[PDB]
Parts: structure tokens; C-alpha cells; sequence
RNA sequence: AGUUGGUGGGGUAAAGGCCUACCAAGGCGACGAUCCGUAACUGGUCUGAGAGGAUGAUCAGUCACACUGGAACUGAGACAC
RNA sequence: AGAAUAAGCACCGGCUAACUUCGUGCCAGCAGCCGCGGUAAUACGAAGGGUGCAAGCGUUAAUCGGAAUUACUGGGCGUAAAGCGCGCGUAGGUGGUUCAGCAAGUUGGAUGUGAAAUCCCCGGGCUCAACCUGGGAACUGCAUCCAAAACUACUGAGCUA
RNA sequence: ACGAUGUCGACUAGCCGUUGGGAUCGAUCUUAGUGGCGCAGCUAACGCGAUAAGUCGACCGCCUGGGGAGUACGGC
């Protein structure tokens, strides 16, 4: 899929005798709207090419998620590092009431009614991750029926 | 910590304490200016602040700043002063309104001349 | 020092089952005994017997289903240190009933789905996902 | 019938009068443990017949002293 | 209080057509809409989120002309009631009377069709109203008082009307001047351009 | 130290150390007595997704006061705006 | 009868929607925080031009939110703040397994109460709204009965991990 | 006063030494200590990893930005 959302564009420096060496790096998200997302992060040493190169590792490494008609199946947690990440299904009027990266990822998934929230330290790239994380490991009803027939489990 | 912890002493909320001590709870105050001088800024910035001490009929004494280009304000003015921390100076804490009791506002000011307590140009 | 067996059945499980294990065996009680019922009932485990001999063990055979665990998130609430009780429309739901909560009521140990038909509160024992 | 109350006499050095001690359980209102707390009631005891330690019951009627309202119906058990 | 001024330089600004004038000629060639007002026209300005939400929900107000105190009283209101927010804002906003007015072709611009509503001309039930937020029940019978149902310019409103698409969710009997609402527009019935969930984000922060 | 309880008596519209003469040494307290500072209380109000946090303008229920400190009279009712 | 009688306030470096020029020259000054001003200042003061509100617009004072930053819901303690120098033990907290009983917690129901207004739901009346008002729900609590017995408590009898 | 790591109990791949001691046929098994590596898992990272900082339960002590200061005053 192709829909394009940039998420961080971040400048960072090495040291050389002589002086400073700068870098940009760029931190973006791809997907259709219909399932798919992947997410990428590419450094060079203008921001133009850094951007291009995040989005060739995002079009890689692309993954499917199991979503119930724009929304999720339960709520649900998970976390990176030192972040936290909690979602949960809302009904159709609601919006996204999610806080930047998680409402990047969660456009470009193709959900649409999400009401989520973050907690712990608030870096792009560890929210993202933790946010690809929980959206990953979704279940799915007649997925969970793994054991024995569906509407029994409900 | 345990719930039995949390039992026998239960959390506490520490009350925050006000940076305006002076004018308790009031959004303003009418005081009388002892002596109005200049004072140097902290190190990064530069200039000659204008600042006048104040004795307030909480009977407090503090120190206020007195902003716009011009001032007209004497010992023994009489002023109200409202809240506002001015970070160049140390120990400055309020500010003193512009065109309320003793200070006549600014001239020559037509932008944003409501801070000032500048009349319109008519 | 044995101050809770139940989740000490509940780890066991866990860490067993984290290990690729296929047989959990432990000492056995009548309430561990209708926790595994449930257990099997609802589709979790596969198979559990009971031995005997004045000490009887308790033993659990496991699920696999894919690479992965079948029980991916088993967690001990009703610890002897809360002992939470709960009415019948406030019996917590878990994973918006794709999971489990098994509740100890005076028709014995069930679903919330099994207390909720029945309109019997109780006490919440453990949730299982 | 009449409500009742049971607990310990924990003394009896008055006369015609004794000190009982009643248990309760109360939840705490945010943490959700139940603690333990306790009451002491002062009552009339005619016959003076209740040693320490016994376990009694008592009902409330007028007052006949301050802070004296409850009378003793039986004695549930001897402490021995 | 009521926008006044330049009509089209909304238009300008918001990118789109936004309706405000006649429709007689064009709006292209009135105004040259490719530039925002000033200085200013010819740059790319990228714009951030906020930016998008406060475009968008400043291209509603203005397409309705709602001020801000009232936009956010319809918006409380429509996340009272139950059934996607979103799109109740819209369908209550879209049975105010001087839309109402405007959509059964009594005027050519929503300015005239609130100078018409405001100066006591229009019947809701045979009962004059002179206020342009009475919201239309479904079922009514919105009329033209009889002395100014002669003049001209609901006459002019009326052929310029007659090519303006036909929105079918009321009926006007044109020779007595005669209008009936009969239900509020589904959502699909209105234009398939503005996202009202953008809004509704908008005011959830 | 009328301090906790008991007995005879007094007193109140009415139970009662409420008062009194004797008798016993009791009574309360780390589940916070006593003391210090502050403060009328509630239905409620403002915030918050909620759990909570802050608060007690208007309106309604109760309490207390009437220049300050005391006391009683009349009356069904006051220790009297 | 006659468009005649009736628009202002704040802001434009980032957070935060909205930019160019002229005058100053670490001065005059700005500032909620990062900070700006020493010769081309979108940050000072003025202009044009915009952006947001609108009979209001800004500043100040105070409360909650964001703050998961007192964390019950919902945090931590090797090195960032945080394990008592180490035992023993009082009050307290917690308690292996089987049988039976009880009915305190627990669960379900009924009755009394939880003033009226207020908040909430469905209506009605003011030209609409604010406002007024009918009925219900709600007041998550307490007390008194009835029923159940899985778990905790209590009583009795056991068993050895 | 240090393992800068509270006490008690239960589970979770292995390999190589060593101290006190049992069983089976030098080897194998087993038990209470004491060390070096290491899979899962955990951690901000370093790193921990059956002597957990992993998965759980019972109770206790303590923390809430840096200075002023573990200081002043009061008590013992
Ligand atoms: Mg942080
Ligand atoms: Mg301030
Ligand atoms: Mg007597
Ligand atoms: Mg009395
Ligand atoms: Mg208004
Ligand atoms: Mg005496
Ligand atoms: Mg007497
Ligand atoms: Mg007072
Ligand atoms: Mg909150
Ligand atoms: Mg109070
Ligand atoms: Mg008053
Ligand atoms: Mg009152
Ligand atoms: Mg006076
Ligand atoms: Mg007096
Ligand atoms: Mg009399
Ligand atoms: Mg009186
Ligand atoms: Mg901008
Ligand atoms: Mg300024
Ligand atoms: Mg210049
Ligand atoms: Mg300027
Ligand atoms: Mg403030
Ligand atoms: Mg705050
Ligand atoms: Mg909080
Ligand atoms: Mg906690
Ligand atoms: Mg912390
Ligand atoms: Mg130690
Ligand atoms: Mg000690
Ligand atoms: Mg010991
Ligand atoms: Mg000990
Ligand atoms: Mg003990
Ligand atoms: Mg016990
Ligand atoms: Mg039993
Ligand atoms: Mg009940
Ligand atoms: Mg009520
Ligand atoms: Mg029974
Ligand atoms: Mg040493
Ligand atoms: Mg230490
Ligand atoms: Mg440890
Ligand atoms: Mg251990
Ligand atoms: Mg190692
Ligand atoms: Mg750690
Ligand atoms: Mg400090
Ligand atoms: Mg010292
Ligand atoms: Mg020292
Ligand atoms: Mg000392």
C-alpha cells in the first residue's frame, strides 16, 4: 500500500578533530488504510534523501493486522522500553484521540475510532514500537477459537 | 507500597505555595512608592531596568517593575501593583499597572496599547 | 511458605507452559480440582487427572495449537491480600469476552459467562486469556 | 425481634456495671481492606454476675447513668 | 454579531468554492482563487495538524456562518444525543431556518437569506419568525408572507435556483411560493468533501 | 476527684452526677485521649474518562449569634432580632 | 420615513493559526518557557498585510486537568532519590489438607429510608435559545427480613507434604 | 557496617570447577554450601541469569528535583 505520513525528522552530530559532523534522521510510517502498516527510520546527510530512505525501509518489513471495521477487537496494553501504550475500541463518531506518533500509526493502519493513550517517556520511535506491538499481537474472534467453535467461546 | 502501608498512613498531596506572597489572594494591590531607581540584569542579557520599592497596605515592602519605554513616577506615588515574576532581576515579583492610579500610561504607543493603559488615537 | 496454593497452581502452569512443557504436576486441592475443571471445560488445557495414595497429585496436560502457548496471559487476582468480590453486572470482562474470569459463587466455580446467565455474584478468582 | 449486640467483658471492677468490648469490620473507603475495629459500651449488669473474659450480649434501653445505655441479656459462654 | 466585509476572500483562503455570492458568472473569474490575501500568495506553506483541524473547521463556520460561542453550542449539543457526533453536527446545522430558506430557493446567498428570515418575512407555520436559528421540525410548511411575497429578488432567487442541482429532501410549490421540509438530509445527500470527525478531533483536545 | 459506678433524697414536661450526703476507686487513651492552630455543617458546586481532587457565592434543611459580659420574668413556646 | 443610528481587542520565531519593510544599535526595550537586541532584528517600537475572538477582547488572582509528578484504579528502591548494620520478638497482617456444621463477610430478592431543587432521560410552554415545568431514572448508603453455600471467618473431628 | 541487592516459600534449558556427606554399578545419581560461563525471560543501558535483577505469593522498611541540610530549634 501507499499512504505516507512522516513522524520525526530529528539533526544529530558526531565529532571529528576539526569540528562536528551533521546528520539527519528521519522516522516514518507506511500503509493502505486497509490493514497493512510498516514503519522505517533512515539517516543521511540531508533531510530529503534520509526521508526517501525511511520510507524504502517502511515499504519493507510491511505486516497485517486484524481489525474489526475500522476499530479494535478489545482494549489492550503494551509497552518498549520505558514506554506505555494502552487502546481500546470506541464507537463511530469518535475520532482518533490518540497523541502524535500513535495517531501517525494508527491513520496510516486504517483504524479510524481508537480513543488511545501513552504513558512513561514519550520518544517517536519507542511509542511506535510499542504501538506496532500491541496492534500485532491482536487476536481476532475465530482466531482465539483455536480451541473449538465459535459463538461456544462468546 | 503494601495496601496494609497504605492503610495505616495513606498518601499525601504537598500544597503547592504561592509565588506572590503579597496581595493574598487578591489580583492587585494600591500601594505608595518609597524610592524608584535602576538595576542592572542578570549576566546573558543587558540594559538598565527601571524598578520602584512599593509599601503596600498589607503593610508589606517589595520591590515592582515598572514597564513601557516611559515613566512618570515619583517617591511617595501612589500605585497598584498585580502579579507577574520578571526573570531578568532577582527578588522582582510584580508589576506595576500602567494608567490605573498614578502612572498615566505610555505615549505614542499603537500597538497593543492596552497593556499600557494608552488611549485610542481617536 | 504456602501462604496462597492457587497461584502457586496458576505460575506453575505458567512457567510450564513458557517452557514448552507438555506435563504440570503439583500438589492437588478440591478448588485447584474445579479450577482445572474449568479449565478444560472452557478449552485450555487438554486433559488433567488426579492420583491418589493419602498425598495425591494433581497432574495437567498442555496446548500448543500453533508454535505459540494457548494460555498467552493466565493472572492471579483475588489474592489472600484483597480477597475482591464482585455483583453479577460487575464482573469484569475480560479482553471484551474473548477471555475468561473464572468466579467462585454458591453454584460453584464458573465463567462470567456461566454467573451472568445465572445472575449469581461471587468471588474472582483469576482471569484467563 | 429485639436487636442485639455480642461481645467480651474486658472489666467488671464497677458495681452493677461492666465493660463490654464488640468487634467490626469496617471497609476502608479508597484501599478496599477490611481492618478491624473495636467499640467498648458501658452496661448494667444487676446481678453482678459477669466475670472478665466471658462472652455476653446486651440490648439498648434507657439510660441509667451517663454514658450508660445497654443492659445484658444472657451469658452466651464462661470464660473458664 | 455577523462576518461582514469581502465574501470572497474566504473562498480565497480556504481553497475551495465555498459558496458565497450569486453563483452567477463564476468565482474563478472574480477574484483569481489560487493566492491566499496579501503579501503573501505564491508560497507552498506546509501547514501542521492543527493547522488542518483549524482549516477545516473554520471552512464549516464560515460556510454556514455560525460564530464561535454558537458553533460550539450545537457541538456540545450534538455529542449529547447518541448516533456518530460527527455527522449529528451536521445534520443539525444543516435545519437551521436560514439554510433552510436558502435551500428551498428563496435566496441566492445565506447573507440575503438571513436579511430575509431576520426582517420578518417567512411563515414557519403560518406564525412569523424573525431569528435565524430556529431549528426546522421535520414535517413543516415554511412560507412567504403575502406583502413580500411580490418582489423581485425571491423571484431572481428562484431561477437562480433553478440550476443549482436539486437537493430533493424538500419540495417547494414555486407559483404560491409555498415550501415543505420533509426530513433532514441524510449525510450522503450533502457534499462527499468535508470530514466531520476532523472537527469532533478538534474539540476533543 | 461530681471525676467512673452504687444507694437514700431533691429537681425537670421527661431518662440522666442534672444536684446533693454517704459507699467503692474507678473512667478515657497509639483504633490517638489531652493540648495547639484553623473552621458553621449538609443537599450541593467546579473540575476529571473514571476513580479521585478542591470547595461550601445564589437556592433549600439544620445550627449559632443580635454593642460586650451575666441573669431571670411573662408565656403553649424565649433565657427573647 | 430613511442604509439611514450602531466594531473593537489581542496576536503573527517555536510550542501556536497568522510576514514583509522602516527606525534603533546589548541602548531603548520584550518575555509563560527556550530565549531576542552588540549594523540588513519575521522576537524591540511603528507601519502595511494578515490570524483568532467579537459587544466584547486581553492581563492579573485562585481551583482541578494535563501530572502515571503520592501511582486504590495506576510508580518505584544493584549503578539515577530510595533495603534499617544484624538478629529475636509484642500488637497487627497473612494461613497446608480432608469431613461435617453454622451463617459473620459474600451473593440474589423484598420492605423502610436516602427532603425539595440540582445533574441525567423522554415530553410540554414562552416567536428560538437561555429560562420555566410534568413524569421516570438516579442518590453507588444504612437498617429489617427471606433464600443459597463455592470461597474467607467461627465450631467439631481428623491427616502428614 | 557493600552483594551499594529485607526476610520466607514455590516453579523455570544447560556446561565446567570446588567444600562437608550419603547411595548405584573409577564413573553415575543425589543433598546443603561456594565459584566461572550461558538459552529463555528481564533491564535505559551496563548487566542479572536455580546464590535472578525471570515467573508468583505473605509481611515489613523506605523514595518523591538540586542546594540550604541530615543542618537549626525542641525532645530523648
Ligand atoms: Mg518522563
Ligand atoms: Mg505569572
Ligand atoms: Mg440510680
Ligand atoms: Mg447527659
Ligand atoms: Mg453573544
Ligand atoms: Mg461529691
Ligand atoms: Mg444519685
Ligand atoms: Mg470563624
Ligand atoms: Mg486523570
Ligand atoms: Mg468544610
Ligand atoms: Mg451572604
Ligand atoms: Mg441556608
Ligand atoms: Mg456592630
Ligand atoms: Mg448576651
Ligand atoms: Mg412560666
Ligand atoms: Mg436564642
Ligand atoms: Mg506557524
Ligand atoms: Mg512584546
Ligand atoms: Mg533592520
Ligand atoms: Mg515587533
Ligand atoms: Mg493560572
Ligand atoms: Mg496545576
Ligand atoms: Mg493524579
Ligand atoms: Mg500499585
Ligand atoms: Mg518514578
Ligand atoms: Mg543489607
Ligand atoms: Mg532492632
Ligand atoms: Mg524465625
Ligand atoms: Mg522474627
Ligand atoms: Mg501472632
Ligand atoms: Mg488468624
Ligand atoms: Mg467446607
Ligand atoms: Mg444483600
Ligand atoms: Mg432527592
Ligand atoms: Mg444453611
Ligand atoms: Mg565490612
Ligand atoms: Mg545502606
Ligand atoms: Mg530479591
Ligand atoms: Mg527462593
Ligand atoms: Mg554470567
Ligand atoms: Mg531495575
Ligand atoms: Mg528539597
Ligand atoms: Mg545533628
Ligand atoms: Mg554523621
Ligand atoms: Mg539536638
Amino acid at each position: 500500500g501507499y499512504i505516507e505520513k512522516l513522524v520525526q525528522v530529528n539533526r544529530v552530530a558526531k565529532t571529528v578533530k576539526g569540528g562536528r559532523i551533521f546528520a539527519f534522521t528521519a522516522l516514518t510510517v507506511v500503509g493502505d488504510g486497509k490493514g497493512r502498516v510498516g514503519f522505517g527510520r533512515g539517516k543521511a546527510r540531508e533531510v530529503p534523501a534520509a526521508i526517501q530512505k525511511a520510507m524504502e525501509a517502511a515499504r519493507r518489513n510491511m505486516i497485517q493486522v486484524d481489525l474489526n471495521g475500522t476499530t479494535l477487537q478489545y482494549p489492550t496494553k503494551s509497552a518498549h522500553g520505558a514506554s506505555k501504550v494502552y487502546m481500546q475500541p470506541a464507537s463511530e463518531g469518535t475520532g482518533i484521540i490518540a497523541g502524535g506518533a500513535m495517531r501517525a500509526v494508527l491513520e496510516v493502519a486504517g483504524v479510524q475510532n481508537v480513543l488511545a493513550k501513552c504513558y512513561g517517556s514519550t520518544n517517536p520511535v519507542n511509542v511506535v514500537y510499542a504501538t506496532f506491538k500491541g496492534l500485532k499481537n491482536m487476536q481476532a474472534p475465530e482466531a482465539v477459537a483455536a480451541k473449538r467453535g465459535k459463538s461456544v467461546e462468546e | 507500597a503494601t495496601i496494609n502501608q497504605l492503610v495505616r498512613k495513606p498518601r499525601k498531596r504537598m500544597v503547592d505555595k504561592s509565588d506572590v506572597p503579597a496581595l493574598q489572594n487578591c489580583p492587585q494591590r494600591r500601594g505608595v512608592c518609597t524610592r524608584v531607581y535602576t538595576t542592572t540584569p542578570k549576566k546573558p542579557n543587558s540594559a538598565l531596568r527601571k524598578v520602584c520599592r512599593v509599601r503596600l497596605t498589607n503593610g508589606f515592602e517589595v520591590s515592582s517593575y515598572i514597564g513601557g519605554e516611559g515613566h512618570n513616577l515619583q517617591e511617595h506615588s501612589v500605585v497598584l501593583i498585580r502579579g507577574g515574576r520578571v526573570k531578568d532581576l532577582p527578588g522582582v515579583r510584580y508589576h506595576t499597572v500602567r494608567g490605573s492610579l498614578d502612572t498615566s500610561g505610555v505615549k505614542d504607543r499603537k500597538q497593543g496599547r492596552s497593556k499600557y493603559g494608552a488611549k485610542r488615537p481617536k | 511458605s504456602m501462604q496462597d496454593p492457587l497461584a502457586d497452581m496458576l505460575t506453575r502452569i505458567r512457567n510450564a507452559q513458557m517452557a514448552e512443557k507438555t506435563v504440570v504436576s503439583m500438589p492437588s486441592s478440591k478448588l485447584k480440582a474445579a479450577v482445572a475443571k474449568v479449565l478444560k471445560d472452557e478449552g485450555y488445557i487438554a486433559d488433567f487427572q488426579i492420583s491418589s495414595e493419602v498425598k495425591p497429585q494433581l497432574s495437567i496436560e498442555l496446548k500448543y495449537f500453533e508454535g505459540k502457548p494457548v494460555i498467552e496471559e493466565v493472572k492471579r487476582i483475588s489474592r489472600p491480600g484483597l480477597r475482591q468480590y464482585k455483583s453479577v453486572e460487575q464482573l469484569p470482562k475480560v479482553r471484551g469476552g474473548l477471555g475468561v474470569s473464572i468466579v467462585s459463587t454458591n453454584k460453584g466455580v464458573m465463567t462470567d459467562r456461566a454467573a451472568r446467565a445465572a445472575g449469581v455474584g461471587g468471588e474472582v478468582l483469576c482471569t484467563v486469556f | 425481634t429485639v436487636r442485639t449486640l455480642t461481645g467480651r467483658v474486658v472489666s467488671d471492677k464497677m458495681d452493677k456495671t461492666v465493660t463490654v468490648l464488640i468487634e467490626r469490620r469496617v471497609k476502608h473507603p479508597i484501599y478496599g481492606k477490611y481492618v478491624k475495629r473495636s467499640t467498648k459500651l458501658h452496661a448494667h449488669d444487676e446481678s453482678n454476675q459477669c466475670r472478665i473474659g466471658d462472652l455476653v450480649t446486651i440490648r439498648e434501653t434507657r439510660p441509667l447513668a451517663k454514658t450508660k445505655a445497654w443492659t445484658l441479656v444472657d451469658i452466651v459462654e464462661r470464660a473458664v | 454579531a455577523r462576518y461582514i466585509g469581502p465574501k470572497c476572500k474566504l473562498s480565497r483562503r480556504e481553497g475551495t468554492d465555498l459558496f458565497l455570492k450569486s453563483g452567477a458568472r463564476a468565482l474563478d473569474s472574480k477574484c483569481k482563487a489560487e493566492n491566499v490575501p496579501g503579501q503573501h500568495g505564491q508560497r507552498r506553506g506546509r501547514l501542521s495538524d492543527y493547522g488542518l483541524q483549524l482549516r477545516e473547521k473554520q471552512k464549516v463556520r464560515r460556510i454556514y456562518g455560525v460564530l464561535e460561542r454558537q458553533f460550539r453550542g450545537y457541538y456540545q449539543e450534538a455529542s449529547r444525543r447518541k448516533g456518530s457526533t460527527g455527522e449529528n453536527l451536521l445534520q443539525l446545522l444543516e435545519c437551521r431556518l436560514d439554510n433552510v430558506v436558502y435551500r428551498m430557493g428563496f435566496g441566492s446567498t445565506r447573507s440575503e437569506s438571513r436579511q430575509l428570515v431576520s426582517h420578518k418575512a417567512i411563515t414557519v407555520n403560518g406564525q412569523t419568525v424573525n431569528i435565524p436559528s430556529y431549528q426546522v421540525k421535520a414535517g413543516d410548511v415554511v412560507a412567504v408572507r403575502e406583502k413580500s411575497k411580490n418582489q423581485l429578488r425571491i423571484a431572481q432567487a428562484l431561477e437562480l435556483c433553478g440550476q443549482r442541482g436539486r437537493v430533493e429532501w424538500v419540495e417547494v410549490d414555486l407559483d404560491k411560493k409555498a415550501g415543505t421540509f420533509k426530513s433532514a438530509p441524510a449525510r450522503s445527500d450533502l457534499s462527499a468533501d468535508i470530514n466531520e470527525n476532523l472537527i469532533v478531533e478538534l474539540y476533543s483536545k
